[PDB]
């Protein structure tokens, strides 16, 4: 009887969302039905186009019913405001929704309540103004939920989803891969933060009071989401938005969506992550996230940078071309932080800089750089990374890089901190190395025989190539 | 330096409406008289405008329903960050 | 790619 996406985001031990409030940016909602009754507030904030009753009101009951319906919600608690911007025919425009987003922000500042999850379960093409309306709305620290989008395209080329600081989702299937419905299907790449159910999902019909419906989208996937973070903040109201995707990511079922469905340069990009509720044994731990950076592109002096968000420590970082044509990465300092820099090559199609950003209070991190000697550079204090850069063409708490390249070490006193390293080599298009089940990997990098490149998929350490060896550096409290 | 964007989906695009940004730290009462600065500057070359909306609480600016042959003289209004056009969202 | 992808 359970629905099964409501069971696939249970934890595997376990025993909400009232503190927190759910704003929800949609067509219009049928506030009567039962499941949703008594605990949506209809804000009557509308900014529709014109066209061009049950019908209109479908989408939006649907996900209010997905975020907190009292019989197959994800967060049964949850008190939602909604908001009215997309019409009968579901279409809004970007203007009204950037006067929906304001609305909220007015709303807040006018009589301030707990923490604030927004729902924006739309998509249009990439728009700077809408990404920077988000980015704003969650600077003044709101979070937002998005959908990836419906088109089986890359999610960077849509907003709200390619909107940095917004967690964006993508829909999977009751076996866990994404939903793909002919030349349709769930948004990827490396603006999705994860995926969650969005195939078949049960929930309030507008069609009567009563009544329910399956239906299927990014935005169901979102509306789990929704509902998981609404959940995750009431019990943990002080949670910044770096904490919160953090607990996301380390709370999601990983490795379990089967990646030869995305298209081929996608996988790599693609968080291999099925959102799920944090279980009942949860002192402190050491979380860890990789950040993809965009594509650098071709100009010959191109840097691709990564970056943390203010409350991570950047670990580590390193970097990835599809070619191999690759000058390698360096931590370089910026504003008082450190990015990820990566740099291409004269003739490369450019690369990717992988940031490594943890959440690690009262470190202090420096870097230490020694130039072309093999060369060799260590801490001095624990080390938490190495990364290589040369500007050649072509070829123990220690770093080694070529002779030829510069070689960085992230060095972080950080005391309660273990840190270990683990090595494994083979003949290889691929050499994998994972930490121990309660480790953390902080950096991933390949001994100094072409490699493609190296990063982290959760903690496991993956490097690519063309004798090569993976190096994983693990740590824990 | 303020520039000019459209949605590269052209069928999504909403031609004849314009997000008129502002740079960040601009005031409501600049926004207001940069909307009415523009109204006037139009409607002197013979163009109608309608200030739909002014922007203030996370962007500075406003929403504008003018003819894009606009655009240049907008984009050289004070204060201009960037000037979008309207686009349409759907419901994913 | 409205409304469980146009289906
Ligand atoms: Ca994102």
């Amino acid at each position: 009887s359970i629905p099964w996406n409501l069971e696939r985001i249970t934890p595997p031990r376990y025993r909400g969302g009232s503190l927190v409030e759910v704003y929800l940016l949609d067509t219009s909602i049928q506030s009567d039905h039962r499941e949703i009754e008594g605990r949506v507030m209809v804000t009557d904030f509308e900014n529709v186009p014109e066209e061009d009753a049950s019908k209109c009101d479908s989408h939006g009951t649907h996900l209010a019913g997905v975020v907190s319906g009292r019989d197959a919600g994800v967060a049964k608690g949850a008190s939602m405001r909604s908001l009215r911007v997309l019409n009968c025919q579901g279409k809004g425009t970007v203007s009204g929704t950037l006067i929906g987003l304001e609305f909220i922000r007015k709303s807040q500042l006018v009589q301030p309540v707990g923490p604030l999850v927004v729902l924006l379960p739309l998509a249009g093409g990439y728009s700077r103004v809408l990404n920077a309306a988000c980015q704003r709305l969650a600077r003044a620290g709101v979070v937002l939920v998005t959908a990836a989008g419906n088109f089986r395209d890359d999610a960077c080329l849509y907003s709200p989803a390619s909107a940095p600081e917004v967690i964006t989702v993508g829909a999977t299937n009751a076996q866990d891969q994404p939903v793909t419905l002919g030349t349709l299907g769930t948004n990827f790449g490396r603006c999705v933060d994860l995926f969650a159910p969005g195939e078949d999902i049960i929930g309030a019909s507008s069609d009567c009071s009563t009544c329910f419906v399956s239906q299927s989208g990014t935005s169901q996937a979102a509306a789990h989401v929704a509902g998981i973070a609404a959940m995750m903040l009431s019990a943990e109201p002080e949670l910044t938005l770096a904490e919160l995707r953090q607990r996301l990511i380390h709370f999601s079922a990983k490795d379990v969506i089967n990646e030869a469905w995305f298209p081929e340069d996608q996988r790599v990009l693609t968080p291999n992550l099925v959102a799920a509720l944090p279980p009942s044994t949860h002192g402190w731990q050491l979380f860890c996230r990789t950040v993809w950076s965009a594509h650098s592109g071709p100009t010959r002096m191109a840097t691709a940078i990564a970056r943390c968000a203010p409350d991570e420590e950047l670990l580590s970082c390193s970097s990835f071309s599809r070619s191999g044509k690759r000058r390698g990465e360096r931590m370089e300092a910026q504003g008082g932080k450190l990015v990820c820099r990566a740099h291409n090559a004269f003739g490369g199609e450019g690369v990717y800089a992988i940031a490594r950003c943890c959440l690690l209070p009262q470190a202090n991190c420096s870097v230490h750089t020694a130039p072309p000697a093999g060369t060799r550079v260590h801490c001095h204090h624990v080390l938490t990374g190495c990364s290589s850069h040369w500007e050649v063409e072509d070829l123990p708490n220690q770093c080694v890089g070529h002779r030829e390249a510069s070689i960085h070490a992230s060095c972080c006193h950080a005391p309660g901190l273990e840190c270990k390293v683990k090595e494994h080599g083979i003949p290889q298009e691929q050499v994998t190395v994972a930490c121990e089940e309660g480790w953390t990997l902080t950096g991933c990098s390949a001994l100094p025989s072409h490699v493609l490149g190296a990063y982290a998929v959760d903690n496991t350490c993956v490097v690519r190539s063309r004798a090569v060896t993976a190096v994983a550096i693990c740590c824990r409290s | 330096t303020a520039t000019f964007h459209r949605c590269a989906k052209d069928p999504w695009r909403l031609p004849g409406t314009y997000v008129v940004v502002l740079k960040e730290e601009t005031h409501l009462s600049q926004s207001e008289r940069t909307a009415r600065r523009l109204q006037a500057q139009a409607a002197r070359r013979g163009y109608l405008t309608k200030i739909l909306h002014v922007f203030h609480g996370l962007l500075p600016g406003f929403l504008v329903k003018m003819s894009g042959d606009l655009l240049e003289l907008a984009l050289k209004l004070p204060h201009v960050d960037y000037i979008e056009e309207d686009s349409s969202v759907f419901a994913q | 790619x409205l409304f469980s992808f146009a289906g």
